[PDB]
Order: C-alpha cells, then structure tokens, then sequence
C-alpha cells in the first residue's frame, strides 16, 4: 500500500522516502504466449527482451505532488475538521478568515461546508511517475525527474 | 448514554496537589478524547488542554503548561486532572469534556477546588423540627442543619438517599470561617412523624458520618 | 492570542426567533474555526448544542440551529421557550486551542411567578448544650429569584447575627435562599419572638415562632 525507496551517504547515514502507493499487479497480456515451431523458416520479427539493465527506454518521475484526499475533512456540526493524522496537510476554502496554508496540526474552519473546502497531503520524500490520471503538484512547475525502464 | 461523572469537591491549602478524576460512560474512551476547561468563578470559560485518549498525548494551553498535568486510568475510562504546588487563585470548577463533531458534545458535573488555608473542624448535625404547637396542613418541611465545619465539602442525604423529591440541600456559606450548611424536605403530612425521616451527613476531610432522625419537639 | 465576544445578555418571549452571535477579534470566523455552542444551565450543568459551526448533538431540540451570518458565528432558537433560558458560550477553535466567549445570559419569558415557602425553625435543644442557638429560615420555590429577608427579635429589627445566602437556582428552575440568625444559648433565653420576614414579588411573608 505503500512505496519505499532509500540509500546510505558517505558517513553511513540512512535517508528513505515513502509515498502512498496501492501495489496489486493486474491483469495485461495481448496473448496465450506459446509457440510455435522449435525448427522453421527464419524471418525477421521485433519482440520486448527480458533484460533489466538500466539502458535505452526511459520514464518521467515527479514529487508526489501534493497528494488529494476527501477523507482528510469532516463536517463537525456547522464546522470543517482537518484531520491531519502525523501529516503534513496543504488546505483552501471558500469561507473566511484563515482559508489558506500549509498545517502540521489538527484545523478547524468556522462556519463553512466540506464541499466549500480541499485538502492534499505533502509527501515530498518520494518520487511517482508522471501519471495523467494523477494532478500535478501545486507548488510546482515543470520541475522532474527520469528513471531507466526494462523489457 | 454517555455520563461523564467527576469527582467531588476539594479544599487544599496552598502548596498542595489535587488529582480530579473523570469517569466516562456510554461511548468507546479511546475514539475520543478528553477536554478540560475552567470556569473560573468570575472569568468565564477557558480551555485547559485536550488529551489524546488513544496515545495517552496531552496538549496543555499555554496558560497550563508546567503545574498542571493530564493522564488517564485507560482502562476504567478515567481521564484525571492534576494540578501540582496549588495556588490560591486556583480556585474555580473544572470540568472534564468530551470532543465530538467538531467541537465538544457533552461536559461532565464539574469538581470545585477552593484551595484555602485552614484546620480541619468536624461538623456539628442539627435536626430542624416544626414550632412546638401545631403545624397543620396537607404537607410538612423538616430540616437539618450542618454548622461549623472545614474544609469543604460535605455531603447530605435523606433517608440514605431514598427520600430525594422535595428535597432543597442549601450551598454551603463560610461564616466566622467555618462553613455552615442546610437542608430542607416536605413530606406529606401523614408520612411524618408516622415514617421515620433521616438527615445522612458525610464530611470526608474528617471522617465525620452523622445519622440524625428528626423527632418531633414534645 | 484570539479573542471571542459574544452578546452580554438577551432577553426575549416565549415563541419568538432570536440570534446569538460570536465574534472572533482576529477575522471573520470561518468553517475551519467549527464553531460550539454550550449551554450552562443553573447548578453547573453543561451540554453541548452545536459542532462544528452546525452539527446539532444528538437530543437537542430542533428549534436551535447554527450558522455563519456575516463574518461570525450565530446560534437560532427558532420559537424560544422557558426552558431556554441560561448562558450560551460559544467556543472557536485556531489551529491548535479553543478560545471560549463570555457567554451569553439568555432569558426567556415564561414560568409564571411563583411565591415562596418559608420555614422557621428554633435551636434544637442539643444545640442549646452548646450554649448556641441558631434560628434557620428556610426560603424556597420562589421565583422572579429577588427576595428580602428581615428578621425581627422581640417585635425589634434584628440587625447583627443574621446570614443570608445568595438565591441559588433550583431544578425546576425557581430558587431558594435560607437565612440564619445566630444567638447564644442565653440570647435565646432572653427574648421571645422571633420572626423571619420575607419579601417576595411585593407580598410578604412573616414566619414567628414563641419561646
């Protein structure tokens, strides 16, 4: 359910960021792979190889941008409660006084409505894929990274 | 359903300790944590601090950060206040409160502490009986009276608590510095002095128990 | 570091619409502040009406609701009644504590007057071993809560000896009040009559006992 990945510096020091990432390998395939011939006329074909060596092919990485989540708010009687749960929390509203910042403890905006309101937890340790089915981090332009792809 | 009870009332000289309990009822202790607030006498309403009753957590307001301390009996759903080298503007109700929809649902009883200098004086019981001629009519008011005592508090009963309706227990008042307290109750007048009626009066600062039956002056 | 206001004390009838307000002295209150509402009935009685700006708890009647009108917090008591009547603090929360108004005295028509019960009694006899005798008047169920106590010893303004309590607020919502006046067991024997007047919603009540 979530990703980890880390390294160890020069002064044996070890730093790893985690994001929330849900890992369940679907199904994909276009095919029943099975031959096929073992002896047969020779003809020239294109296939994906099962190399894993970082070479060739390559896929664009970002931060996590600013992660969404609706279950972050709560309508506590006629008032909005952040629930921030050991997280850093970038919040906006509609209504006034304090409807802007980034919080580290537990919020609550007065007089206004959970659909009036957005939340998005603030990862910036780990790295994702530049997906287009996942918004891209607010406080960010096009600032990315790159990583090696096998087959 | 949910019952938040609090502890009863203490009287401590300056210096001393106190720890308030608060006892909870009806709902999961752990999904939700405890508030304190004190209402000082004059002053109004201030938020203490609130107490994380899953991790154990408390955050103090800044006004309570150093003599005061939270902690919790987890597992008799008890959340208990301490407040440590008392001072003598201290003295306020405290009550425990339950956080819940984005603000507070249910507030306990609240425990009064009246932190003042002063030995310890037993109280004396008095039975308040009718003027010694007559007194008819469809009802009857007896009484009992608790003079002279220190600290606070006391507690009074009627007939071991089973007599409570039309009953009126009277806020204890210092006098000459002693408090003296009272209470009344009206009966229909065919139950006394046929029934027996009983004023119970606990002063726990002294071990004083005092059973006192009301008897009729001739 | 913030401060809340709220209106000082309200007055209004049986059946009417009235709004309470909460201020907060930093800016306008918003959602994110999930205004409270509390409500403190006599004898040190809380509950919690409204959460989170307006999440009603649970068995609180209908005719309170809470809202933002403006840049505050308000609470509506839509057809107020006598059972109304107490103080409404309002409690707003920022970023990392709550802050709690002044509170609100609402009175609300109703409950028709009602005089009250006194008794006198004498000094007990195993009080009178003590060379002390206290003479108690017991004054209850009377409401507007105002009364007068005057004492009177042998047909003479008692003026010294007497305590009277402060009209604390019972139950059903009318009050009661008792009154002491400490002789000696000597003083006692001395006088007479004694008698505990009480002076309510302009009728009088005087209570004597005979020594």
């Amino acid at each position: 359910e979530t990703l980890t990945v880390g390294f160890t510096d020069s002064r044996k020091i070890s730093h790893s960021c985690t994001h929330p990432f849900h890992h369940d390998p679907p199904v994909i395939g276009r095919e029943k792979f099975h031959s096929r011939p073992q002896h047969g006329k020779e003809l020239p074909c294109s296939t994906y190889v099962q190399s894993t060596a970082a070479t060739t092919e390559e896929i664009e990485v970002h931060m996590p941008p600013d992660t969404p989540d609706r279950t972050l708010m709560s309508q506590q009687s006629g008032n909005v409660k952040i629930t921030v749960n050991g997280q850093t929390v970038r919040y906006k509203c509609n209504c006034g006084g304090s409807n802007e910042g980034l919080t580290t403890t537990d919020k609550v905006i007065n007089n206004c409505k959970v659909d009036q309101c957005h939340a998005a937890v603030t990862n910036h340790k780990k790295w994702q894929y530049n997906s287009p089915l996942v918004p891209r981090n607010a406080e960010l332009g096009d600032r990315k990274g790159k990583i090696h792809i096998p087959f | 359903q949910i019952q938040l009870v609090q502890s009863g009332r203490e009287v401590k000289n300056p210096g001393e300790t106190v720890k308030i309990s608060c006892k909870a009822s009806g709902y999961t202790f752990t999904e939700y944590p405890m508030l304190w607030v004190k209402q000082a006498p004059g002053k109004g309403f201030r938020w203490m601090g609130l107490i994380y009753t899953n991790t154990g957590e408390p955050t103090y307001a800044e006004e309570f950060k150093g003599r005061f301390v939270f902690s919790l009996e987890i597992s008799a759903s008890t959340a208990y206040l301490q407040i440590n080298n008392l001072t003598n503007e201290d003295t306020a109700t405290y009550f425990c409160v339950r956080d819940y929809f984005i603000s507070l649902d249910y507030w306990g009883q609240g425990t009064t502490l009246t932190v003042s200098s002063a030995k310890t004086t037993a109280p004396s019981v008095y039975p308040l009986a009718p003027v010694c001629g007559g007194t008819t009519g469809s009802s009857v008011t007896l009484g009992c009276l608790v003079k002279g005592y220190f600290p606070e508090p006391v507690t009074l009963t009627w007939n071991s608590g089973s007599l409570s309706s039309g009953v009126h227990t009277f806020p204890a008042l210092l006098q000459s510095g002693l408090y003296t307290l009272s209470s009344s109750v009206t009966v229909t007048s065919n139950t006394w002095p046929s029934q027996t009626i009983t004023c119970n009066v606990a002063h726990p600062a002294s071990s004083t128990k005092v059973d006192k039956k009301i008897e009729s002056r001739r | 570091q913030a401060v809340v206001t709220q209106e000082s004390a309200l007055t209004t009838s049986p059946g009417e619409t009235v709004t309470l307000t909460c201020r907060s002295n930093i800016g306008a209150v918003t959602s994110s502040n999930c205004a409270n509402w509390v409500q403190e009935k006599p004898d040190h009685f809380f509950t919690g009406l409204i959460g989170d700006t307006n999440n009603r708890r649970s068995g609180v009647p209908a005719r309170f609701s809470g809202s933002l009108i403006g840049d505050k917090a308000a609470l509506t008591i839509t057809g107020a009644q006598t059972e109304d009547e107490a103080i409404y603090f309002c409690a707003l929360w920022y970023n990392n504590l709550w802050v709690f108004g002044g509170g609100t005295k609402l009175t609300v028509l109703g409950q028709p007057k009602s005089s009250p019960s006194v008794t006198l009694f004498p000094p007990s006899s195993e009080e009178l071993e003590t060379n002390k005798a206290t003479l108690v008047c017991t004054i209850t169920d009377f409401y507007p809560g105002v009364v007068t106590v005057d004492w009177k010893v042998d047909g003479t303004p008692v003026t010294q000896g007497m305590e009277t309590t402060q009209p604390s607020k019972q139950s059903n919502n009318k009050y009661m009040a008792s009154s002491y006046l400490t002789l000696t067991a000597r003083a006692w024997e001395r006088h007479s009559s004694y008698s505990c007047q009480v002076t309510h919603e302009g009728h009088t009540v005087e209570k004597s006992l005979s020594r």
